């Protein structure tokens, strides 16, 4: 994986040049946001499992989906439906930490859209899972950290459609 | 070519476990002289204690023949 | 009453059955050394243990040469783990799963029969396929065998096993897709490597990254500071123009 | 079924079935109207069972049903009751396969995920199984009371 | 895999419906039957390699199959060939005890037309080869159970086809 | 505000403002970034706030939502839940404010003849407002949820 | 960096972060700073860093630059200087992220095979490091040149 | 494409046979069903658009679908997909008269799984649109003929899910 | 402790620390003096914060200490609160040590299988433990009493 | 395992005392000397291989030792003997770090004594390459830390005879 240092250390490394002007700018736009991102994650990761729940309840049950023939019928698929909201969560809160969206890429979307294709998993409806779960974090975690929480919910949902 | 002889115990220490379980825990066996080595790590890696080790196979010297 | 019943009518049902990991992974029996104490029991466990590495197929044949490794095993002198180390080394399996592959698909195979899943990520690859270059067949199974998840998983006794793995990005389907193909079906490597990312948006058009570099801006061009205003007031924005 | 969990352990050892697993085979299918007869039984009950069920339950423990609790309201008691139509359904299922197989797959594994989520709270579930064993086995004879008895009982333990 | 008990309980689960009567009908259909299932793997079993030897007589070997550029030329291929034989008895074993054909396609059709293919094995005298071990099972099983019997190497055999 | 209150104070004595009271109003105005976003938070989350405080409550006055309580019924809880959305609503004017001048004018002076007459039991909506203090808490840093935190526990004082 | 070893660390066992994995990210942030100053300073002096580097290495090593050695001649002397720029580019990486990681990646992960290939003698690839080093370390404060001496020693260590 | 009849002769044709009983007696099972089908389609053709209207307002529209961001935003779009959903009503009243499916096959799912992904149309919301169309029609055409139009509707929407 | 769990992970790759596993603890270690206040602050306050705790465990849920309760009696009273002493113990271990290795093997694996058998109402005992934080952070200074409520939240997290 | 920190919490367990003063001044004596344990590890891990190289030469080869006849005879024997000598530096370093000997006994010393009997390898011999080595490591790491290193290298050498 990289984040953003890390993103900017091998750009200038396969060029051979030592962190210059431009790098430097970069590196500093970073830092300066990094308080707010430590803060974010602290209130996503005690937040955690009332997060999914809001965001289940806005988006997936009350519905055919949790009835005879829909997918997350069975405690068994209700239970692996949630358990991969929570990986959502958790990897969201990664990139957004790193500030790179390339784990989300490296663990999470790699191969994801075939294997629910395969499974029968229904995409549009986990994307709903993910937005309604942005929704409710960008409402706990405030101003500072609103709109850098919420793009790596959106890199996730484009990922899949 | 050359075996040793080792006794283990290696306790769970995370989830109890539940049907019969004996031979998962206490165990002795022969193992090969390229690994007993590196599976001697493993089990001590793992909060096992080693109890017993015996040559079994080999000869004490060596120099010539081990190597097969 | 009306609020258990469907909304939409499951209209050809049998298409409802089957959505899921499927049947398999569920439908299948782990044999234990523990448990297969007496004699009926153990010739299950060496007749599973064939099925799991060898794969079925070629399992169907084997008639007697390994009965040297079935005594000993059946007598406690090694362990179900020795017994499956021992059938990797021997001509059989070299045979049958590495002398007609490519190196990188030996390694493939390899994590199937004795692990259950497929390579999960690059940095696998490199190392194990790194260990066949360099030793050949008996260390890159060795390795396997002797390794953290192998014993995590299946400890001492306990033939190895297909888990369909959950977690890392697609690892399942991987998985499945080596898992559900009979032997010399299809015989491509299926993770030939894993294909570098790249990056779509640059790090600098990050919200907060982005709001920090414009202040950033500002504070230093526009204003003065901490030392003596007489020094302060003789400095030229810009350098060069 | 006794043949779904049996087969497998054939195949698995790439084998014809036993005398023992044909002999099971054989002992089961002859206990198979008396099974469906009590499925039939219960299934002809249901609506009485779970609403009896019902209010066994919510004296035992009210609070379900009160301000803070989950199943409060005319709709979040909907679905209680609801829950306990499903749980009775899986259970005539489980009776004439003459194991949980499907019992397992449909509703306990993954249940504990669930309810958590909704933070129904689960340990009073439990006593609500319970109270359909006592209604719906005051509707068989002594003997099929017994045989059904014991997958109620499975369900009780399974939320455990 | 699924059997006729099995099958009845998810066909429906899926619509969330209790056992109705035309379900218990069905079920009674499939235990009425029961005993004589029993009766007749245990015959199939008992004459597996008789059964084998007598269809690969009728419909394989004394031919051009078994001669230099026959796909079941060197003892290696014909041992391939009585193996796979061995596998559809069985299997078909398995099929009429359990009254459904889904574990026919889980663990024996699924991919295999294409397999053979890929080999050079020659599909319409494999098919030759089920046909003929029906014919034989139909004997031995006797008027009870041969009908039963048949339909699932009837099954196997226009699954490659 | 903080403003209003060391000016009246200045007024009062008929003089400018102490270099005390100038530096609070330094030290307040450097935290106003701070304090705005604290009441942005709450102000974000009212909705839940208030349905975890209720919750909190009748689990711990069953009885106020009970035949002879204030807050017996669908619309007597609905009111009463209502009263925790305007209380909640002040205390993030007093963060922003500095002080509680807004807070008292508005829904603490007076407030015990207004209950009493309506006869709702004051001490239990001091207890809805704790309520609200654990879950408006859960929401928000360790250094900005005390800083909330003291705003809840002067409304829980007042009502005393 | 640091932030990428604690979040891989993380990942692996499939749970957010600690509040004390809080701790080490907090601290680097702060050294990040200081770390970048030490590496922009680094870079300023690049060009006589490795001159000298080069002259302290072949006074205690003159036998790579003779008749039978690796570096001897003029252009077989100018590849090993650039070499010496290589790793002093790395070296700045490193101090700058607060982990070492990419430069593992970028050049001491094959680095045994590359320089026994081209029958480059390791250790003394080693004692130019040093020598880099020492001359570094005396442009930097005592601190700095400390903290900037760990990554040297890293280097020095990777190649044995 | 075939249908019921076609569907049979050409299973018989390749193997030389001329029709018999088995067969003749599949034939009659769809002649005897045939005057219903007639009927249902004459209903399904005239209320087409009224179909796509009540099936569009209980599936489709009201919603983030049709709201800046949604794949039916723009007028352009809306139009695309309820010339879709003709499409989809107008074939599947096409394999109800034919008693065959294969027209689906041919003619509307091949490639449209992908089509779909490459385009960013969400699938599980253009099933939803199917089997709203189909509780319409089963409306609509009444006892006769419910069952026999559902089915078509049923094979459409899980040849994209 | 970090040392046990990271040390293990050296171990078991047959190597020495990494630069990332070396950082951790030394920042480890420096959080040292205060995570040894926390303790003892509350090692000080502990038969205050059991006994507070028992009273605020007994309103939120007395039952308990009723009739058909697990706690009804003086000596099995004399034995719950005990466990509630064990528990905070164990959570002063857990923060001098910086994770939960000690506090998992002596008193989480396992404990539902000894609270099961003991019919001891384990989800009650959650609420127990969760009174305690509230004790204990009161007793602290904001950034200590978040440190400490951490490893409280872990066992209640624990009996789930 | 156990280390000081660890060592401490279940030496009080067993009696089940709260860390009482007494408990908190040792932690304090560990975490006091913590930073000059850690600087000292980097310098023995970066030194490794000289160590060993410098360890062997005062105190292994040059002698009957290496010369046939000798227990560190041929190439084989020689890389196990410097491999074990790896071993004792590396784990020396673990005991170090932790500050208590424990893992030394699990992991290293348990049964070796026998393990060299049954080989034939010279324990005496063995000793003098750890005590080289500790007296390498005392030079590199310093007043600091040198102490402290020392005593691990003892704990391993007296463990031996
Ligand atoms: C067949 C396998 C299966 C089961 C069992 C199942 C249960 C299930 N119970 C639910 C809700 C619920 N279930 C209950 C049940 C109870 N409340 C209590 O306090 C009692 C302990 C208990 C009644 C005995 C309640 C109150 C809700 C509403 C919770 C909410 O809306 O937050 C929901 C979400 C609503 C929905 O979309 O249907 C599901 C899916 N789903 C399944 O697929
Ligand atoms: C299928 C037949 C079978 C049996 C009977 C069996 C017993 C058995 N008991 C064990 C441990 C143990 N057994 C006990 C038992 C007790 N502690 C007490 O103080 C009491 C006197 C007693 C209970 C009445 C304890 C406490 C341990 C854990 C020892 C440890 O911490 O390592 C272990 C070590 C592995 C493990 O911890 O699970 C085995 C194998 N294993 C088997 O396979
Ligand atoms: C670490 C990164 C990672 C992810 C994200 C991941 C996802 C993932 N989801 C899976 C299944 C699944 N995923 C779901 C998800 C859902 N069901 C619904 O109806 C909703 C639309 C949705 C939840 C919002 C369900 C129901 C299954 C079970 C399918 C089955 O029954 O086989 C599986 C198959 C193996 C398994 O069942 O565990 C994987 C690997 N695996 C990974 O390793
Ligand atoms: C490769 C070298 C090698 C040897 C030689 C070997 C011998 C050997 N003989 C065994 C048993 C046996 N060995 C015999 C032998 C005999 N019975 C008699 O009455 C006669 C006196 C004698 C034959 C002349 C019998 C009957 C058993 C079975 C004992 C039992 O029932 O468990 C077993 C126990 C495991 C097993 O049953 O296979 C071993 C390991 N194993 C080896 O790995
Ligand atoms: C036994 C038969 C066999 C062969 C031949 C083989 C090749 C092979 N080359 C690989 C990678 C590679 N191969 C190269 C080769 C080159 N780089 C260049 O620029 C040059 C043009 C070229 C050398 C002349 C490189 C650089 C990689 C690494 C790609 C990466 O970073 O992932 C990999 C991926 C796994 C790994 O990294 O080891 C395989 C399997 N594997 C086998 O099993
Ligand atoms: C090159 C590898 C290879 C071999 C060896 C081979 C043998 C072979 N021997 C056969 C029959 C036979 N083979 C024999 C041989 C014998 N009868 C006896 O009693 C003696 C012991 C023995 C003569 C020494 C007989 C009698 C049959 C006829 C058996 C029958 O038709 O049932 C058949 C079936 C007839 C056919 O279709 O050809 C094969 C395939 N096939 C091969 O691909
Ligand atoms: C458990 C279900 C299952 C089945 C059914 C199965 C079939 C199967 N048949 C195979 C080959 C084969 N199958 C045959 C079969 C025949 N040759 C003929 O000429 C006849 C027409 C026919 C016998 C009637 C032959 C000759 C081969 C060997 C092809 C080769 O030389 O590679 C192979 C390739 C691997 C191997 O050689 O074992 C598989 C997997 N595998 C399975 O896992
Ligand atoms: C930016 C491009 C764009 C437009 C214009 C647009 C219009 C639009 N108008 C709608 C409804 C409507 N639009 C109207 C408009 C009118 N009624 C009248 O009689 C007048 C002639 C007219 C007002 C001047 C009415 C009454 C409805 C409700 C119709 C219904 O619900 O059946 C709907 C369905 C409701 C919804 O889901 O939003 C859409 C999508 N959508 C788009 O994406
Ligand atoms: C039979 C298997 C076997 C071999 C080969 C072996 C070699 C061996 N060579 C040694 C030293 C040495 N070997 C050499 C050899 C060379 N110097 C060069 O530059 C040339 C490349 C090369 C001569 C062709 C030198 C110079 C030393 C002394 C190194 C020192 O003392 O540091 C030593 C240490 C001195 C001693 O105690 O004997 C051993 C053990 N030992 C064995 O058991
Ligand atoms: C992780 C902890 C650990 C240790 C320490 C360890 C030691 C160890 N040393 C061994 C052999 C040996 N050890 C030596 C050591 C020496 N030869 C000399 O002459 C010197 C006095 C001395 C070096 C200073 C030699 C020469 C052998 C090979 C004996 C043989 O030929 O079989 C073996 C036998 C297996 C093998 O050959 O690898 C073990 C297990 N194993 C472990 O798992």
């Amino acid at each position: 994986m990289q984040d953003a240092i890390t993103a900017v250390i091998n750009n200038y490394d396969v060029q051979g040049k030592y962190l210059d002007g431009a790098a430097l700018d970069k590196l500093k736009a970073y830092f300066t946001t990094g308080a707010v991102r430590v803060r974010a994650a602290a209130v996503i990761s005690s937040n955690a499992t009332t997060i999914i729940k809001e965001a289940a309840a806005k988006a997936l049950i009350y519905s055919d989906l949790t009835r005879p023939g829909g997918n997350m019928y069975t405690t068994r698929r209700y239970a692996a439906c949630i358990r991969d909201m929570d990986y959502f969560l958790r990897y969201a809160t990664y990139a957004m930490l790193a500030g790179d969206p390339s784990i989300l890429d490296e663990r999470v979307l790699n191969g994801l859209k075939e294997t629910y294709n395969s499974l029968g998993v229904p995409i549009a409806a986990t994307v709903g899972g993910i937005q309604a779960m942005k929704e409710v974090v960008g409402g706990l975690v405030g101003p500072d950290a609103a709109k850098e929480a919420s793009i790596y919910f959106d890199y996730l949902s484009s990922g899949l459609s | 070519s050359r075996y040793f002889k080792v006794t283990a115990c290696i306790p769970s220490l995370k989830r109890v476990r539940t049907g019969r379980e004996l031979q998962n825990t206490f165990f002795t066996k022969l193992v090969p002289y390229e690994n007993w080595f590196t599976e001697q790590q493993r089990i001590q890696k793992a909060g096992g204690k080693v109890l017993s080790v015996k040559l079994f196979t080999g000869v004490q010297g060596a120099n010539t023949g081990v190597g097969a | 009453q009306e609020l258990g019943t469907p909304i939409n009518e499951r209209s050809i049902p049998e298409m409802y059955v089957n959505q899921g990991v499927p049947a398999l992974k569920r439908q299948r029996k782990v044999f234990k050394q523990s448990q297969a104490t007496d004699r009926e029991s153990f010739d299950a466990l060496v007749t599973a243990a064939y099925v799991q590495v060898f794969d079925k197929d070629i399992a169907s044949y084997i008639r007697s040469e390994f009965s040297a490794l079935e005594s000993r095993l059946r007598n406690r002198e090694t362990s179900v783990k020795e017994f499956v180390r021992l059938l990797g080394f021997s001509a059989l399996y070299r045979k049958q799963f590495h002398d007609r592959y490519p190196n990188t698909k030996v390694v493939e195979f390899a994590f199937k029969h004795f692990l259950g899943r497929a390579v999960k990520n690059q940095a696998e690859l490199i190392k194990y396929h790194g260990l066949l270059g360099r030793k050949g067949i008996k260390a890159l199974i060795g390795a396997l065998v002797d390794g953290e998840e192998y014993g995590r998983l299946y400890g001492e006794d306990t033939v190895p096993s297909w888990q369909f793995p959950t977690l890392p990005a697609a690892n399942y389907p991987n998985s499945v897709e080596l898992y559900n193909r009979f032997t010399r079906q299809d015989d491509s490597l299926v993770v030939p490597s894993f294909k570098p990312i790249r990056s779509k948006m640059d790090i600098a058009s990050m919200p907060l990254v982005q709001a920090a570099l414009k202040e950033q801006q500002a504070t230093k061009t526009a204003l003065d500071m901490s030392r003596p205003m007489f020094l302060e007031l003789g400095r030229s924005f810009k350098g060069a123009d | 079924s006794v043949l779904t969990k049996a087969i497998v352990n054939a195949d698995a050892e790439a084998r014809y079935l036993s005398p023992g697993e044909l002999d099971r085979i054989k002992s089961f299918v002859a206990s198979g109207e008396r099974r469906l007869r009590i499925a039939q039984t219960l299934t002809e009950a249901r609506e009485r069972i779970v609403k009896q069920a019902g209010d066994q339950l919510f004296q035992i423990r009210p609070d379900v049903v009160s301000p803070g609790g989950n199943a409060y309201g005319e709709k979040m008691t909907a679905l209680c009751l609801r829950d306990l139509d499903y749980y009775l359904r899986l259970v005539t299922y489980g009776i004439v396969a003459g194991d949980v197989t499907p019992i397992e797959e449909i509703g306990i594994i993954g249940v504990k995920e669930m309810y958590n989520s909704l933070q129904t709270p689960i340990p009073a579930v439990a006593e609500g199984v319970r109270a359909m064993k006592n209604v719906a086995t005051s509707l068989l004879s002594g003997d099929d009371a017994a045989e059904a008895g014991f997958y109620f009982d499975y369900l009780v333990g399974a939320m455990q």
